[PDB]
RNA sequence: GAUGGGGUAGCAGAACGUUGAGUGAAUCUUAGAUUUUUUUUUUAUAACUAAAUAUAGAUGAUAACUCAAGUGAGAAUGGU
RNA sequence: AUAAGCAGCUCAAGCAAUAAGAAAGCGAGAGCGUACCUUUUGCAUAAUGGGUCACCAAGUUAAUUUUAGAUGCGAGCGAAU
RNA sequence: AUGUAUUAAGGAGAGUAUAACUUAAUUUAUGUUUAUGAUAGAGGUUAUCAACA
C-alpha cells in the first residue's frame, strides 16, 4: 500500500487524497496509519530456533544476562540510536518494552474491549525484540578517568551456581575480550502476602 | 489482544490491559494539538505513523531518486512535454471505488452496471431505487458509500454552492457538450459527480449446492459471488472530453470534390 | 577501462552536476543507499 | 452490503461528507498519506 | 448443441434489445415531497398516515 | 571512489567552466568524427570546430563561442541563396522571396542540417562536457546575433493596434527574411515555446558558425562550395508558397500592364454538371494564347484556379535549372558576364 | 566464374533447448544482479538492445567447456 | 447494420503521436485459400479422436553378446599383487 | 535408496495442565560440571532462567 501511495501523492499534486479519513480496510480491519494489535505489541508465538536468535548477544533464552531495569538502545527500524529504559520483559518471545513518546504507535482497537463512546484507535508503546536492543552502561575510562555510556554489543554468563533444594540459580554477567563484569540493575522483589485462606 | 484470548486470561491481566489503555487516554489530551488527531483517534503525528505510512526507507528513498532524476532529464530537454496522463491525473478527480462480495452472478449484475454507466450519481441512486431487481437495492448503498469517499477523501462534488453563484448572478450560459454515445448534455455545476466507468467482476464461490437427479446422478451447483467497481469522476472529464473530439474532428479537414487519390503499383515504364 | 555506468554518461552529457544539487537539496542520496536500513517489519515477527 | 451494521469508521466518514457539503469544512490535499522527501 | 457458442453470438444474445430501461414514469408525492411512482400512493406517508389513523380515530 | 575512477580525467575547476578548455578538443571522438563527417579541409582544426558548437548561451566571453563566427556565416548563406533565387526566378515577388530565403537558411532548415550531421547536444553546458557536443542554454533567451535591421519606431504599435507594415521597407529595417527587429536555476519543469526557439536557433547558430570557420580557414570558394552542397541541394516547391487573393483581378491587371489583350475565360471541357462532383476545366486566353488552365468541380472556382496557374506560370519564370550567379565572376579565369534578367516587380492590383 | 536442392515408411549426420553436476572458496551486482511483460536488433526452434514496475549483496544470477538424464506433447473416447 | 472468409496469406485506400523528431496497431476494398491428426488405394469428407488452457504422460536400466569411431598397450592385452 | 550400529511382541478405548500423559495424567532424591561450561541478581504459575549421569 505505500507503494501505491508514494505513486499517488507524486502524481496528483494538489489532488493528494485525505487517506486518514477513509474507512478501514476489511482485509486486516485496520485504519489508516494504525498497526494491530498483535503486530504493535508482538504476541506472536515464534520457534525455539527464533528464541535462541533473538538473545544471541546477551547469552542464551535460560541463560539470560538482560534484566529489566537496563537501559538500552535501538539499533533497528526508524528509531534507531533511541536510548531508553527497560520497562517488562517477556521471555516467551524475547521481546522488550520501552516506555518512550517516540515508541509510541496507532492501534486499531478490537470492538469487543470496548465502549460505543471511545475512540477506535489509539497510540500504545510498541514492542521490540531483543536482537534489535544493546545494553547502554558506564564504563569508568582508565586513561582518562571520567565517566561515559557506553554500548555493549555482547554479554554472556558468568559464575554460575545452582541450588537444587531451592531450585534457584544466581551468576554474574561480562562483556567478552575486555571482561568486564556488569552488575546487575535494582530490581524490586515480588510481594508475597498471607492470605486467609492459607 | 484476541478475541479468545481474552476471556482465558485473569481479571488481573485483563484490568491491566484495561489500564495502559487509560494512561493512553490521558496522553492524548485547545486547538494546536487537536489538529493532530482525527476524529477517529487516528494521531497524526509522524512517528506514530512513520512505521505503517513509512513502512521501507530504504525503498521509497531509492525510488524518490529515480524520480527526481527522471523528472530533470525532461527538464533539460527543450523539446519535452508534460504527458497527457500526468497532466490528467494533478487536474482531474476521480475514485475508483470496489463494492462488496454481492450474492449474485456476473451475468446478472452486468445488467444493473451498464445502466448506471455514464449517469451521474443522483441518476443512477434514483435508478437503483425504483428497480425491480433484488441488487438494485445493493448497487444503491454502495453508490451511497462510493460518494461519500469521494466527496471526503477526494474532495469532489465540493463547489455547487461557488457554481450557482458563477452562472445565476452573472446570466452567462453553461456549458453544453455531447456525450461519447451522442446524448446531449448542459452541465452548470462542473464538480458534480457521474458514473465514468463500471465493471462486474467475479467473486470467490458463496457455497456449493448438490443437484440430484435422476438414475442417482448428483451434480454440484455453486453458489457465486460478484463484486462491481465503479469509477466516479467530475463533469470537468466530460467537458475536456467532448472539447478535445470536436478538436479532432475539425483537424480531419473538409471534405473535397476531386481527392488526390494514390495510384499504388509502381512500374518501370509509362502507361500514358 | 572500466564499465561505462549511468553515472558517467550523465557526466558527459552535462546534466550530473544538476543531479546532484536537487538530489543534495531534497536530502536524497547520491551513489548510494543511505543510512536507513533495510526491512525489519517481517524479521521482528519473525518471518524466515 | 446492505445489512452490514455500520461501524464507527463509517459513522465518521458521514460525518465528515456533511461538513464538506454545508461548508463547515474547506477540503485540503493529504498531508500524512507519504512521507516524501520532495514534499510535492 | 453441435458446437460451443462463439464469444460474439452469446454477446448478441445477451445484450442486443436486453438492456435494462430506465423508469422514468416518476413523481413527486404531494404531501411530503419525496420521489414516487406516477398514479402510486407515497409509502412514506401512507405508512405514517396509516399509523396515525391507528392511535387518534 | 576506489572503484569507479574518473574515465576522462579532469581538473577540479572543470565543472566551474562555462565551456571545455579548447585543448581537450584533442581529446574528443565526437569531434574527430564529426571534422571527418563532414569532410572538412585538414586546414581546420579541431579546435577552431570545437568553438563552432559553444552558444553564446555557454560562454558569454566574445570569444569561446560561436557570436562571431555565426555572423560571418550567416553573411555568406544569405548572400549566396539570395543571389541564387534571383537568377533563377527572376519575377518571385516580394513576400515569395522572403520565404524561400526562409525555407532555405531559416532556423527550421538549419536545425534540420546540424541534425542531419549527427550532432547531439549537451543538457546543461560546462566544463565538464564532451567537446563535441552543442552547447546551450535554453533558459536564457537574453542572447541575439547582430544583424542589418533597425527597429521600428512604430514597433510598439505594430504589435498592439496592428498597424500596416509595407513590403518595400522589410527590405531596410526588418531582417533578411523580413522578421521585425527586437521583436538557483532549477530544472525541475518541462519544455516550453521559448526553450524550442532557444533551440531551435543554437542549431542554426551552429551551422552558420561552421560556415563562417570555413571561410576563415579555407576561403571563400570553399564556403560557397560548402553551401551550395548542404543548403542549395536540399529541394523546395515554391509554388506551393503561393497564397492569392482575387488572382482574376491581378491577371487581369498583368495583361493591361504587358498590353495583352483582356484575359477571357473558356470551358475547354467538363463533365458531370449536375451531379455531386462535377469537372470544369477552364482556359483563360488572352486572344488566342492559352495562359493558363485549372480543374475544379466548380464554375468560379475553376476560374480562378485558371487564374493562379496563369500568374504562378508569369512568377515561375525560370532562364534555366543551374544558372550562372554574379559571384562566378570573382572566381578568376571565368567567361564574361552577360548580363541577367530584371523583372519590373509585382503586380499590385485593387 | 565448382557441383548439388520435393518427399511418406525408413536410414544417416549435425545442433539447440530443459533439469541437475564439475571448474566455482570462480565472475558480476543500489554506478541496479534479478524482475514470466513490452520493445529493438542479429539468418534467429535462440539470444540481444531499450523501456516500464518492484528492490536484492546471498538459500542471487551467470559466460565458456565438460558430465549425467524422471530432458522437449494440438493429439492415446488419456489423467488431474 | 447490402453481407455467404478454417477467420490466415498477397495487394492496399483511410484513421491513428495536442507540439521539432518519431506510425506500433486497427483496417475499407481486390484476390488466393474446403481445419488438424489418425487410418487408408484414396478423406473438406457426412470415417477416427479432441470444449479450452495449464501440468502429469511413452525405446529406459541391468546382465550378456556384437559393430563403428576414437584411444592405451602390443604377440601380447586386461586384471590383480 | 544404500550402508552402519543397536534392539527382538504389537495395537486400541477412554481420561488428562493442548510441548509436558494415565484419575499422582508437570512425583521424589543422588553425584558431577556449570561460560575456561555443555555441544555474587530476578523468577514456585509473573512457574518449570540446567544440562549430563
Ligand atoms: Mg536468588
Ligand atoms: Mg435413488
Ligand atoms: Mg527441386
Ligand atoms: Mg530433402
Ligand atoms: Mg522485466
Ligand atoms: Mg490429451
Ligand atoms: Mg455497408
Ligand atoms: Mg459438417
Ligand atoms: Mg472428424
Ligand atoms: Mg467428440
Ligand atoms: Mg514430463
Ligand atoms: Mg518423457
Ligand atoms: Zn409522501
Amino acid at each position: 500500500a505505500a507503494v501505491e501511495a508514494r505513486n499517488e501523492d507524486w502524481m496528483l499534486g494538489p489532488l493528494a487524497p485525505r487517506r486518514e479519513l477513509d474507512e478501514i480496510t476489511l482485509s486486516n480491519g485496520n485504519f489508516f496509519g494504525s498497526l494491530s494489535p498483535t503486530r504493535a505489541l508482538l504476541e506472536s508465538e515464534v520457534s525455539e530456533e527464533e528464541r535462541k536468535a533473538r538473545v544471541a548477544w546477551c547469552g542464551s533464552p535460560k541463560f539470560l544476562c538482560i534484566a529489566p531495569g537496563d537501559r538500552v538502545v535501538v539499533i533497528e527500524g526508524h528509531h534507531k540510536d533511541l536510548i531508553g529504559t527497560i520497562e517488562k520483559l517477556n521471555t516467551r518471545n524475547m521481546t522488550v518494552e520501552i516506555q518512550s513518546e517516540k515508541l509510541k504507535t496507532n492501534t486499531t482497537v478490537p470492538q469487543f474491549m470496548q465502549n460505543d463512546a471511545d475512540k477506535p484507535v489509539t497510540q500504545i508503546y510498541a514492542r521490540l525484540p531483543i536482537s534489535s536492543v544493546r545494553l547502554v552502561h558506564p564504563l569508568k575510562d582508565p586513561q582518562t578517568g571520567e565517566y561515559r555510556d557506553v554500548i555493549i554489543r555482547e554479554l554472556r554468563p558468568r559464575n554460575i551456581v545452582h541450588d537444587r533444594p531451592t531450585r534457584t540459580r544466581s551468576m554474574r554477567r561480562f562483556v567478552p575480550g575486555e571482561n568486564i563484569i556488569i552488575p546487575w540493575p535494582k530490581q524490586e522483589p515480588i510481594k508475597r502476602e498471607d492470605q486467609p485462606a492459607d | 489482544w484476541s478475541l479468545f484470548g481474552w476471556g482465558k486470561q485473569k481479571v488481573e491481566e485483563r484490568n491491566k490491559v484495561k489500564e495502559e489503555l487509560k494512561q493512553s487516554e490521558l496522553a492524548r489530551t485547545a486547538a494546536a494539538h487537536a489538529k493532530d488527531q482525527t476524529p477517529t483517534g487516528i494521531s497524526l503525528k509522524k512517528d506514530h505513523l512513520v512505521r505503517v505510512v513509512d513502512p521501507d526507507p530504504r525503498s521509497r528513498v531509492r525510488w524518490e531518486r529515480k524520480m527526481v532524476i527522471r523528472k530533470l532529464q525532461r527538464g533539460t530537454d527543450p523539446w519535452s512535454v508534460e504527458p497527457k496522463a500526468e497532466r490528467i491525473a494533478r487536474t482531474e478527480r476521480k475514485l475508483v471505488y470496489k463494492t462488496g462480495y454481492l450474492p449474485t452472478s456476473v451475468k446478472k449484475l452486468v445488467h444493473l452496471s451498464r445502466q448506471i454507466r455514464g449517469k451521474t450519481v443522483s441518476e443512477a441512486l434514483v435508478q437503483m431505487q425504483f428497480s425491480k431487481k433484488k441488487m438494485a437495492k445493493e448497487v444503491k448503498t454502495e453508490l451511497l458509500r462510493a460518494e461519500a469517499k469521494a466527496i471526503v477523501t477526494r474532495g469532489m462534488g465540493l463547489g455547487k454552492a461557488a457554481a450557482a453563484a458563477a452562472q445565476k448572478e452573472t446570466g452567462a450560459e453553461p456549458v453544453k457538450i455531447q456525450t461519447k454515445d451522442g446524448k446531449h448534455l448542459e452541465i452548470r455545476d462542473p464538480t458534480r459527480i457521474y458514473v465514468a466507468e463500471t465493471f462486474v467482476n467475479k467473486g470467490f464461490t458463496r457455497g456449493v449446492e448438490l443437484d440430484y437427479r435422476a438414475r442417482g446422478r448428483v451434480f454440484k451447483m455453486n453458489k457465486p459471488t460478484t463484486t462491481m467497481t465503479v469509477v466516479l469522476k467530475e463533469e470537468k472529464t466530460r467537458i475536456r472530453e467532448h472539447q478535445e473530439r470536436v478538436a479532432k474532428k475539425l483537424r480531419q479537414g473538409p471534405w473535397v470534390h476531386l481527392p488526390d487519390r494514390p495510384v499504388t503499383s509502381q512500374r518501370q515504364f509509362y502507361s500514358w | 577501462p572500466r564499465r561505462v555506468t549511468p553515472v558517467d554518461k550523465e557526466r558527459m552529457v552535462g546534466r550530473w552536476k544538476v543531479i546532484q544539487k536537487e538530489l543534495q537539496k531534497r536530502e536524497l542520496p547520491v551513489l548510494g543507499t543511505g543510512n536507513h536500513g533495510k526491512y525489519v517489519e517481517l524479521k521482528w515477527l519473525g518471518s524466515k | 452490503p446492505s445489512q452490514f451494521e455500520v461501524t464507527k469508521d463509517r459513522k465518521a466518514i458521514k460525518a465528515r461528507q456533511s461538513k464538506f457539503l454545508s461548508g463547515e469544512e474547506t477540503w485540503a490535499p493529504g498531508k500524512v498519506n507519504a512521507f516524501l522527501n520532495s514534499k510535492i | 448443441p453441435k458446437k460451443k457458442t462463439s464469444h460474439m453470438k452469446k454477446r448478441h444474445r445477451q445484450m442486443a434489445g436486453k438492456a435494462l430501461k430506465d423508469v422514468t414514469h416518476l413523481n413527486r408525492c404531494p404531501a411530503c415531497g419525496n420521489l414516487k411512482r406516477m398514479h402510486h400512493l407515497c409509502s412514506t406517508c401512507l405508512g405514517k398516515l396509516k399509523g396515525f389513523m391507528d392511535r387518534n380515530g | 571512489n576506489d572503484r569507479f575512477p574518473p574515465l576522462e580525467p579532469l581538473p577540479p575547476a572543470a565543472e566551474s567552466l562555462p565551456s571545455p578548455l579548447p585543448e581537450r578538443a584533442l581529446t574528443s571522438a565526437k569531434l574527430a568524427a564529426l571534422h571527418a563527417r563532414l569532410n572538412l579541409s585538414p586546414k581546420i582544426p579541431l579546435q577552431t570546430l570545437a568553438r563552432t558548437l559553444v552558444d553564446a548561451s555557454a560562454d558569454e566571453n566574445p570569444q569561446f563561442n560561436n557570436a562571431n563566427l555565426a555572423f560571418v556565416g550567416q553573411t555568406l548563406i544569405n548572400y549566396h541563396i539570395a543571389e541564387w533565387l534571383l537568377c533563377k526566378y527572376p519575377r518571385l515577388p516580394q513576400g515569395i522571396l522572403f520565404s524561400a530565403m526562409k525555407a532555405y537558411a531559416g532556423p527550421k532548415p538549419l536545425l534540420q542540417i546540424a541534425r542531419s550531421w549527427g550532432v547531439d547536444t549537451a543538457a546543461v553546458p560546462g566544463g565538464e562536457v564532451d567537446p563535441g557536443l552543442l552547447q546551450f542554454d535554453a533558459l536564457k533567451p537574453g542572447v541575439a546575433i547582430t544583424n542589418f535591421g533597425y527597429k521600428r519606431t512604430e514597433l510598439a504599435y505594430l504589435e498592439k493596434f496592428k498597424w500596416r507594415r509595407g513590403m518595400a521597407s522589410r527590405v531596410v529595417l526588418d531582417d533578411d527574411f523580413g522578421d521585425v527587429v527586437r521583436s538557483d536555476v532549477s530544472y525541475d519543469r518541462y519544455g516550453n515555446p521559448d526553450t524550442r526557439a532557444a533551440a531551435e536557433r543554437a542549431h542554426a547558430y551552429f551551422v552558420r558558425a561552421v560556415v563562417g570557420a570555413i571561410y576563415a580557414h579555407c576561403g571563400r570558394e570553399a564556403a560557397k562550395a560548402f553551401v551550395k552542397a548542404h543548403i542549395m541541394s536540399r529541394t523546395l516547391d515554391i509554388a506551393k508558397l503561393f497564397e492569392f487573393k482575387y488572382p482574376t483581378r491581378e491577371l487581369a491587371a498583368l495583361c493591361a500592364r504587358e498590353d495583352f489583350e483582356p484575359p477571357v475565360a473558356r470551358l475547354l471541357s467538363e463533365t458531370g454538371r449536375q451531379s455531386r462532383t462535377p469537372v470544369f476545366v477552364v482556359g483563360i486566353y488572352s486572344g488566342s494564347d492559352k495562359l493558363g488552365e485549372g480543374a475544379a468541380s466548380s464554375l468560379d472556382h475553376a476560374r480562378f484556379k485558371a487564374a493562379m496557374n496563369a500568374l504562378k506560370a508569369w512568377y515561375l519564370y525560370s532562364p534555366g535549372e543551374n544558372p550562372r550567379v554574379p559571384s562566378d565572376m570573382l572566381e578568376e579565369g571565368a567567361k564574361p558576364w552577360t548580363p541577367a534578367y530584371i523583372d519590373m516587380g509585382e503586380v499590385i492590383s485593387r
